[PDB]
């Protein structure tokens, strides 16, 4: 699969592909790769599945725990840390590569990256899974600072769309999550709605 | 925790052990066991207490367990702790036939109950097992031959033995009645008979207030038989008629 | 009573019973007066022995090169904090190649010292300690009660009959800091020497120093080499 | 795959006088076809009758020589009195050995002085073998001046020649000469020489250029 | 690496070469391969030098606390069964010790042998090491219980100088120990080049 | 850790009067992918002491949260001490020593700057646990390349000025972005000095390109 | 029983550790006496009945080649701590290669010493303080040494010290009849002269232990007819 | 936590376990039950007193399975009942997997009984201050158990714990059949708990479970009150 | 006997009379004022000079436990040292496992509920201290929570924990403490401080005075030294 994450001014757009495969058969092909671990935070996984799964229960788990106890919601970066600690600690069997975003009131959109082996840094787009390769080039010459959350949300299903058509290890439909103030709002693009590009034809 | 220990597991001023003086004083309130040798075989009377219409009685014997393929048991006192000690026996004999593929010999069994008895006496802090154990069972060594514990984990072997109440009166009837190296299996089912009688006077020998056990050695077998009630009844007209035919000769 | 035979155990007064037995103890112990100045820190104790036979046993333990420690109460369990200590300091030379501050090993002292306050059936180490050091911040010299509580000080004198010699401190503390290495210990030993009644004399037999400077380490003198120091003393006030 | 030991080269020797020990060692670190410093003394100075050659592993060293400082303090604490050159060899065996199964791959010689006046050289090996030598080379270049302290100190292989006993002189002239000569040919010496000079003066150390290369 | 034992009427012999080797290097000619365990038992090296000088010394410290406890030398036999079993308890660790224990105890003298691998054998005659293969030949084709002092001595040497002669791994100077009632008496160490010299002429 | 997953390249070093300068690149790189381009590979441990780090960047990350910690443990005793860049040296030196004992090393190559009583310290760590002090110091390719032209030019001036340090860092962090795959255009720099320790955020290196045309 | 094994007293002290040394006062005589010649050590055996073999009633143990010992009090007690402390020794010579000296066994037997609890430690420890007085007689680099463990573990180095039934009193007439120049002759007769003195009854070869160490010969016990030798002059 | 290692349980100068006396006295004092047993199953009842109207005497429950066969209640302390049927559900659980079939009533009796043993004889505890009345069906045949704080335990065809104890089982034996059916099994029963409720019985206030061959099954008050209806 | 031997037990009406205790020890300790304002929570607590040989700043009941989180205590000071130690290791947990300082409020609540968990079982005995721990925040402002030996932890606009604590808040309550400027504040204290401290009781004193807030960049300091003889002057003029 492949996961995308920016963030806009005020809140953060995050993107997932549905592919999931043991090998060259597709082991699920509506697959979830952003979860939401809390109303204001998600979480997109990649790698081992059942290690991403593990990862993501846990950390729910202990954040949830946590935000109960300081009664008040969680912060992005916080829940990040979390992430790359779970992640450090485990790095030898737990094989997973997590994008944390979200809004918080003290920080507002944000977005980490916590790839296999266990370390936290603040990106403004984060990119992961197999097909996170091919989409390099084409989100440093779309991405430009100061977007708004229609354009961020159109640049990552772009994105997203470019790798799953050129990443076998990814496809399907492509699960779109927009994360603010107002709220959580998720829609997947299927089919004809997902952005199909010129082929070269001859 | 000073103050508040029990400390059951010091010795006394005087040299006894209070916790098993009162566990054999319960004891000897407690229900009545008996054990007999005899020639060709080993009995074993058992008196029940709690006998209220309400009873299912379902159970083959209350204070009798069968420890293992040729050994048998009776348990005086607190039918609980029976119950555990009994279940341990069985795992022990059973570890032991799995350790050597042979019958364990009484003698063995016996001896690591008195040793595991005496270490919950030595320490942990806890009241000893207030039940005395009497174990009648044949091996390749000594045959037919039964042995009576203590909860301060000291045993014997005797040809015959009680416990409960009235057990000097009881010892001494054995004493007295018992012909060792010539008790036939129906003499001495006639002595347990006496003894079950005279031994408990008070709510006299009754089928239902008693269990009966034997213990033979058939085709290199041992073989465990709990008297049915009819045999109780066939028993304890015996007796009747034993002791009516005395009565009248005297 | 049942608020003196445990340690857990709180008096209605608010105090701790062991604790004050503790406290008791360290009074009980022998002579020992410890004091600094601006550059070095020395210490200077009287060795008690149980007969005139006894050699006067050694109070003043040595804890590091620039650290050291005198006892008053419990040798045992002043044995194993000494033991707790220099085992502390060695790791500080292995971990981070430094010499461990005094303040610090004073600090993990004290809160080692803690725990029996609170565990059930655990006993206080009913021995006091005075500690001589130096290391970046200067000299420092601490006084370990068996309470568990360390209290910094220029000059503390420990074990019975120590009221005269903390009279002498008090009195003296305005001029303990500038005065050189000489002097210092010679009022340390004065201090000392009016802990003990007039009739009995501040022999050198049974009289030992530690002491640790700025370029001196830690180091302790006996009977023989504290000769040089017990000369031109006055006689007892 | 994870390579626990590395070999960071250095090379120690050792000659012990009839009243004084000599030890010796370039000061150059080592790993792989790189240099890292012209300064790193393979020998470390215990008290003033006892130093350490430790040549291999650096870390292995370094870890050593403070377990064998932190062992020094506590004997010196429970005892109330430094270390004799013996002592110090089986506590340095037996520690060594107390690694046996995650060896030390590091080479130690004890270079110091008895209490009869008398030098005192002990060779070491990865696990804990240990002896007492009139003179031992260890390290990248053992090989290479082994038998010309042999055939020098040891007059070893000699006809018509008595054996007059070293000097101070002497020893340090062949130590200068020995390390000229292995600075050529390997290439894991060089640049840098310390020397300790353990006497009953103390200890003096001497510092001697090398081929830089 | 060569040690060679046998025991004869008056007593045991015990013979070693001097030489150490790192591989294809010799590392030193003057190693003590025979070890002193006590003033009445001695023990060897061979293979791994400080496996066996670490073992040898732990034996030597169970030993002596054996004899303080019981009052008595501790037996051969005893301390040939402590030995192998501590050495045992750590089978296929990549211990490679080997060494042959003599001495004289209340059954006269006694010689055994123990191995990294646990092999405790009892017996007269023992040679463990690189050249021991030779040794064996020179030993017990020249090996009497009833020799004398000198010719179990002169025995010895000969079948350590043809060890050391013929093997590359053995060699320095050959070590000769005398195991009595009372103890150990270091009989001489003669270099091998003097050995071949006296032996050529 | 088995192996690094994403790792930066090469930290140089030198010491000059009154102070240390170190350099590193801002890339953390996913073996053959430079994936990050902007974090920081350099961690202030104080006001004297700083460390830059190479190999795997989680490792590091680590490794600056637990000496920042106990930095913040030292500042809360409040005794009036510091630690000395050798304490810092030291420990992690000892901390090294004992991951990698435990057969679960740490993929960083640190080094440790510092200025303290009037003495400026460049202490060299690894993941092998190896450790010593040099005027000029490289992790990495970092030691092939400007480690042997730090080493000569300190050997020609045996003191040079905090601005020569500054430009002979500045040359050879531009000749690892030549001649190094794992580096980067852009790189922080950072010195250690009595004022302090000052970080100067994002810095880019010349390049020259002219030998380009000579292909023929 | 409701007062613990960590309690002190009003004044501030454990009165277990006063019953153990009002056990040391119940223990037997014993006399030690160090000299520049050597270290010598006596103890009376206190046979109850004839019938008792002399040989397994022996208060002085060997701890090396150069200490010996002599023990006052729970002499079952006792032995335990002997075989630690001859251990520890023996740890000692087969780590620096080197005979342990006698003050530092002298402070690992204190350590040992007073380390015992209810809950403090692993329950496979000990429960009360060694109830033995000790003298540590021997010799080491530090010429001869005698040190008085005291179960309290404040460890002494004493040059004469006798401890047991009739411990003080005894000890003042022998430090009077003590001087800092005797010979280790003088040293015996003295310690003799004292012992047979202090004797509760008629003492002779099978009433007391004596052994010695000297600078030059290792730890010797005293046999029947060398004791006979020195006792006819007494 | 530490643990006190010295048993609370201890034997008077008599033998008797005064404290096991204490516990018997308080399962007296709770609330009282009865069960009772019919030629082809068995039928436990009890009484839930709550106070005044205002506790939802619906939402909590006394009578409790163990498996789809067995079934049990008490007299006694309900934090000691929860944490005991807790347990004896683990249990049964345990032995279902190791052995793929139902716990026999009988054997899991004799676990409750060991664990009340253990519970007795161990340190730092209290004992079980409740009486277990258990009903259970294996191989075609009922099976009713009373169990005791004591730790011991009896097959008993009828039974009934709590206050006016001996009175309830006299009771019992006066109008215990032994080939009664189910029916005359539930008359005897609410018959014995309305003789002994003190207090105008509700369907609410009676609680009753029913074990035969189709199992154990808890019955609701529809069909409680058209049995009470019946029994009058 | 029964109802007061240890922590584990109730009075027959239901009461701790061991803690109950530790209230009365951390009653008859020297004095400890905290004082949170709208832009700092300043600390001052009173020293007792049991000889003059002492140092100024020996034996200090402010600990310094987090780096934004101060400690007054009173009662056992080692206890109280290692409640500090105690609190000091949470925040480093909380730090570690969350990357960032803790919140005040969060810390003061689970140091509240160690102290109760150590006043449950026989086998300890209850904290024979009570401290009051201040912090700032960005976000949260100026916090201040006073913890019980008992276990119990609230916000406090001002609080006192000693002798004259009653003394101490009823002067003050003069004081609108909830929106003042911590630096006129700090020299209220030193008055506060300077009239509940009986120098007839104690005629020896020392006072250690410290605030976290705005003002010093969200980290905990002591009041550096300037201040100190100011607020000094300003306490010894408001003496009269």
């Amino acid at each position: 699969t492949t996961i995308m994450a920016v963030q806009f001014d005020g809140g953060v757009v995050l993107g997932a592909d549905s592919r999931t495969t043991t090998g060259s058969y597709i082991a699920n092909r509506v697959t979830d790769k952003l979860t939401p671990i809390h109303d204001r935070i998600f979480c997109c996984r990649s790698g081992s599945a059942a290690d991403t799964q593990a990862v993501a229960d846990a950390v729910t788990y202990q954040l949830g725990f946590h935000s109960i106890e300081l009664n008040e919601p969680p912060l992005v970066h916080t829940a990040a840390s979390l992430f790359k600690e779970m992640c450090y600690r485990y790095r030898e069997d737990l094989m997973a590569g997590i994008i944390i975003a979200g809004w918080d009131p003290q920080e507002g959109g944000q977005v980490y990256s916590v790839p296999m082996g266990g370390m936290m840094v603040r990106q403004s787009f984060a990119i992961g899974g197999s097909g996170s390769s091919y989409i390099y080039g084409y989100v440093d010459a779309t991405y430009r600072e100061g977007m708004t959350k229609e354009e961020c949300l159109q640049f990552t299903a772009n994105a997203l769309a470019l790798a799953m058509e050129r990443d076998g290890s990814s496809g399907g439909v492509i699960r779109l999550a927009a994360i603010a103030e107002s709220g959580v709002e998720r829609q997947v693009l299927l089919g004809d709605q997902i952005p199909k590009f010129a082929v070269a034809t001859l | 925790s000073r103050r508040y220990d029990s400390r059951t597991t010091i010795f006394s001023p005087e040299g006894r052990l209070y916790q098993v003086e009162y566990a054999m004083e319960a004891i000897g309130h407690a229900g009545t066991c008996l054990g007999i040798l005899a020639n060709d075989g080993v009995l074993l009377a058992a008196e029940r207490r709690n006998i209220h219409k309400l009873l299912d009685e379902v159970f083959f014997s209350e204070k009798i367990y069968k420890l293992n393929e040729d050994m048998a048991c009776s348990v005086a006192g607190i039918t609980s702790d029976a119950n555990v000690l009994t279940n341990e026996l069985r795992l022990i004999a059973q570890r032991y036939l799995l350790q050597y593929q042979e019958p364990i010999p009484c003698e063995q069994l016996v001896t690591a109950l008195c040793d595991i008895k005496q270490a919950y006496t030595q320490f942990g802090g806890k009241r000893p097992f207030g039940v005395s154990l009497l174990y009648i069972g044949w091996d390749k060594h000594y045959g037919f031959q039964l042995y009576q514990s203590d909860p301060s984990g000291n045993y014997g072997g005797w040809k015959a033995t009680c416990i409960g109440n009235n057990s000097a009166a009881a010892v001494s009837m054995l004493k007295q009645d018992y012909k060792e190296g010539e008790m036939t299996l129906k003499s001495a089912l006639a002595l347990a008979i006496k003894v079950l009688n005279k031994t408990m006077d008070v709510s006299k020998l009754s089928a239902e207030k008693v269990e009966i056990a034997t213990l033979t050695r058939e085709n290199g077998k041992t073989v465990i038989r709990v008297l049915k009630q009819k045999e109780v009844e066939q028993l304890i007209k015996k007796h009747e008629e034993e002791e009516a035919k005395a009565e009248r000769e005297k | 009573n049942q608020y003196d035979n445990d340690v857990t155990v709180w008096s209605p007064q608010g105090r701790i019973h062991q604790i004050e037995y503790a406290m008791e103890a360290v009074k009980q112990g022998s002579a020992t007066v410890g004091l600094k100045s601006k550059t070095h820190a020395v210490l200077v104790a009287l060795k008690r022995a149980q007969s005139e036979l006894a050699a006067h046993q050694k109070k003043i333990l040595h804890v590091d090169n620039h650290i050291g420690i005198s006892i008053a109460g419990l040798t045992a369990d002043a044995r194993l904090l000494c033991n707790f200590m220099r085992q502390e300091c060695l790791d500080s030379r292995f971990v981070f190649d430094r010499p461990l501050p005094v303040s610090r090993l004073v600090s993990l002292i004290g809160s080692k010292t803690q725990i029996p306050t609170q565990r059930y059936g655990r006993r206080p180490y009913g021995v006091g300690l005075l500690i001589a050091g130096y290391d970046d911040m200067g000299p420092h010299i601490f006084q370990t009660c068996p309470s568990a509580n360390y209290f910094d000080c220029r000059a503390m004198s420990i074990g019975a009959r120590s009221q005269s010699a903390r009279t002498y401190l008090e009195r003296h503390m305005s001029e303990f800091m500038e005065c050189n290495l000489n002097e210092l210990v010679k009022h340390g030993l004065r201090a000392l020497r009016e802990t003990l009644p007039a009739e009995q004399d501040l022999t050198t037999k049974n009289v030992s120093i530690g002491i640790v400077g700025k370029d001196l380490e830690f180091t302790i003198y006996d009977d023989d080499d504290v000769s040089p120091f017990l000369e031109g003393l006055e006689e007892r006030p | 795959r994870f390579s626990p030991y590395v070999f960071n080269g250095g090379t120690i020797l050792a000659i012990a006088g009839e009243d004084f020990a000599i030890v010796a060692s370039d000061t150059r670190l080592s790993e792989g076809f790189s240099i890292h410093t012209r300064d790193s003394p393979k020998c470390y100075k215990l008290t003033d009758k006892t130093v350490i050659g430790c040549s291999g592993f650096h870390g292995d060293c370094l870890t050593l020589t403070k377990i064998i400082e932190a062992r020094l303090k506590m004997y010196k604490h429970s005892n109330n009195k430094a270390m004799t050159t013996g002592a110090i060899a089986a506590m340095l065996s037996t520690i060594l050995y107390s690694r046996r199964f995650f060896p030390y791959y590091v080479y130690n010689i004890i270079g110091g002085l008895d209490e009869e006046g008398k030098g005192a050289v002990y060779s070491f090996d990865p696990v804990g073998s240990y002896q007492r030598d009139s003179f031992k080379a260890g390290g990248s270049a053992s090989a290479m001046l082994q038998p010309l302290l042999d055939n020098q100190v040891g007059f070893k292989n000699m006809q018509n020649v008595e054996h007059v006993p070293l000097s101070l002189d002497r020893a340090m002239r062949l130590v200068k000469d020995v390390f000229i000569s292995a600075a050529e040919r390997d290439v894991y010496t060089g640049d840098a020489l310390r020397i300790c000079i353990v006497t009953k003066e103390g200890i003096r150390e001497e510092t001697v250029s090398l081929r830089k290369d | 690496t060569t040690t060679l034992a046998f025991k004869f009427r008056h007593g045991v012999i015990v013979a070693a070469d001097s030489r150490a080797t790192a591989g294809a290097y010799i590392a030193s000619q003057t190693v003590k391969k025979v070890i002193e365990i006590n003033p009445y038992l001695l023990g060897t090296m061979a293979g791994g030098a400080a496996d066996c000088s670490f073992w040898e010394r732990l034996l030597a410290r169970q030993c002596r606390i054996y004899e303080l406890r019981n009052k008595e030398r501790i037996s051969v036999a005893a301390a040939s069964k402590l030995l192998a079993n501590m050495v045992y308890q750590y089978k296929g660790m990549g211990l490679s010790m080997g060494t042959m224990i003599c001495g004289w105890d209340k059954r006269g003298p006694g010689l055994y042998y123990v191995d990294s691998e646990g092999n405790r054998i009892s017996g007269a005659t023992f040679s463990v090491g690189s050249g021991s293969v030779y040794a064996y030949g020179v030993m017990d084709r020249g090996y009497s219980y009833d020799l004398e002092v000198e010719q179990a001595y002169d025995l010895a040497r000969r079948a350590i100088y043809q060890a050391t002669y013929r093997d590359a791994y053995s060699g320095g100077a050959v070590n000769l120990y005398h195991v009595r009632e009372d103890g150990w008496i270091r009989v001489s160490s003669d270099n091998v080049a003097d050995l071949h010299e006296k032996y050529s002429g | 850790t088995q192996n690094p997953m994403v790792t930066g390249t090469s930290v140089l070093g030198v010491k000059f009067e009154g102070g240390v300068v170190i350099a590193a690149d801002m890339l953390g790189s996913y073996g053959s992918l430079a994936r990050f381009r902007n974090i920081s590979r350099i961690m202030r441990v104080n006001n004297s002491t700083m460390l830059g780090a190479s190999g795997d960047y989680a490792d590091f990350q680590y490794l600056k949260q637990v000496l920042g910690q106990m930095v913040i443990d030292e500042e809360l005793l409040g005794d009036g001490h510091s630690y000395s860049p050798r304490a810092i040296h030291s420990w992690l030196t000892r901390a090294m020593y004992s991951r990698r004992s435990k057969m679960n090393p740490l993929w960083n190559t640190m080094v440790i700057g510092g200025y303290a009583d009037g003495e400026s310290f460049l202490g060299y760590v690894d993941m092998l646990g190896v450790a010593y002090e040099a005027p000029s110091l490289a992790t990495g390719y970092g030691a092939y390349l400007a480690q042997p032209l730090l080493r000569e030019v300190l050997e020609k001036q045996p003191v040079l000025s905090q601005t020569e340090a500054r430009d002979l860092v500045e040359r050879c962090m531009r000749v690892l972005y030549y001649r190094d795959a794992r580096s980067y255009n852009r790189f922080q720099i950072a010195t250690v000095t009595e004022k302090g320790v000052e970080i100067e955020g994002p810095l880019s290196t010349e390049t020259n390109w002219d030998i380009a045309h000579m292909i023929s | 029983y409701d007062r613990g094994v960590n309690t002190f007293s009003p004044e501030g002290r454990l009165f277990q550790v006063e019953y153990a040394i009002e056990a040391i006062k119940l223990g037997s005589t014993a006399i030690g006496i160090q000299t520049s010649e050597g270290v010598c050590l006596a103890v009376e055996k206190r046979i109850t009945s004839p019938l008792m073999e002399p040989s397994s009633i022996e208060k002085i143990v060997e701890i090396d080649a150069h200490i010996g010992c002599a023990m006052s009090g729970l002499i079952a007690d006792a032995k335990t701590l002997i075989d630690k402390a001859r251990v520890e020794t023996q740890n000692h010579w087969f780590t620096y290669n080197e005979t342990m000296t006698v003050e530092s066994v002298t402070q690992a037997v204190s350590n040992l010493a007073l380390q015992f609890g209810e809950e403090d430690a692993d329950p496979g420890a000990m429960s009360r303080p060694f109830g033995v007085a000790l003298l540590f007689g021997g010799v080491d680099e530090k010429g001869p040494q005698l040190f008085h463990m005291d179960p309290s573990g404040t460890f002494v180095q004493c040059d004469a010290r006798a401890i047991g039934s009739a411990s003080e009193g005894a000890q003042s007439s022998l430090q009077e009849v003590y001087h800092k120049s005797m010979t280790l002759k003088e040293a015996i007769k003295s310690s003799l002269i004292i012992l047979k003195q202090v004797m509760e009854e008629k003492l002779n070869a099978t009433n007391i232990e004596l052994a010695t160490v000297q600078p030059g010969q290792n730890f010797h016990m005293f046999t029947k007819e060398e004791l006979e030798e020195v006792i006819k002059d007494i | 936590e530490r643990g006190y290692s010295f048993s609370l349980t201890t034997f008077s100068p008599s033998g008797k376990l005064v404290q096991i006396e204490y516990a018997l006295a308080a399962v007296a004092g709770g609330a009282p039950s009865v069960g009772i047993k019919a030629a082809n199953g068995v039928v436990l009842a009890t009484e839930k007193k709550q106070k005044s109207i205002l506790y939802d005497e619906r939402s909590v429950h006394k009578v409790e399975p163990i498996t789809k066969h067995i079934g049990l209640v008490y007299s006694g302390m309900g934090p000691d009942y929860r944490v005991l049927v807790h347990r004896a559900r683990k249990l049964a659980q345990q032995y279902y997997l190791v052995y793929q079939e139902p716990i026999p009533t009988a054997q899991l009796v004799q676990r409750v009984a060991s664990v009340m043993q253990e519970y007795t004889q161990s340190g730092g505890v209290r004992p079980f201050g409740v009486s277990l009345l258990i009903c259970g069906w294996n191989e075609g045949r009922p099976y009713l158990f009373q169990s005791d704080p004591s730790g011991a335990y009896f097959a008993w065809k009828a039974t009934a714990m709590g206050k006016n104890y001996v009175n309830g089982k006299t009771f019992l034996e006066k109008r215990y059949n032994e080939d009664l059916e189910l029916e005359d099994a539930i008359h005897t029963a609410i018959l014995t708990l309305k003789e002994s409720f003190e207090g105008q019985m509700t369907e609410d206030n009676i609680e009753v479970g029913i074990c035969n061959e189709a199992g154990f099954r808890r019955l609701t008050p529809t069909e409680v009150k058209d049995y009470l209806a019946a029994i009058a | 006997t029964g109802y007061d031997l240890s922590a584990s037990t109730f009075s027959p009406d239901g009461r701790v009379f061991q803690v109950e205790y530790a209230m009365k020890a951390v009653e008859n300790s020297s004095t400890a004022i905290g004082i949170r304002c709208k832009d700092g929570v300043v600390f001052g607590v009173e020293k007792l000079v049991l000889s003059k040989l002492y140092e100024e700043g020996s034996n200090k009941r402010l600990f310094n436990v987090d780096r934004h989180v101060g400690m007054a205590v009173a009662g056992l000071l080692a206890d109280a040292r290692s409640l500090a130690d105690i609190a000091r290791e949470e925040a480093s947990n909380f730090r570690s496992n969350f990357g960032y300082n803790i919140p005040l409020k969060h810390l003061a609540d689970r140091v509240a509920m160690y102290v109760h968990a150590y006043t449950l079982y026989s086998a300890v005995r209850p904290f024979g201290c009570s401290f009051m721990l201040g912090s700032y925040s960005v976000n949260d402002g100026a916090q201040l929570y006073m913890i019980d030996p008992s276990g119990v932890s609230y916000g406090y606009w001002g609080c006192a924990i000693g002798k004259a604590r009653q003394a101490a808040k009823t002067e003050i309550e003069k004081l609108q403490m909830k929106e003042m400027t911590c630096r006129d504040i700090v020299k209220e204290v030193a008055k506060i401080i300077y009239i509940v401290h009986d120098e007839v009781k104690d005629k020896a004193f020392e006072l250690e005075l410290s605030w976290v807030g705005e003002l010093t960049n969200g980290r905990h300091e002591i009041v550096p030294k300037d201040i100190r003889e100011e607020a000094e002057k300003y306490a010894k003029e408001s003496l009269k």
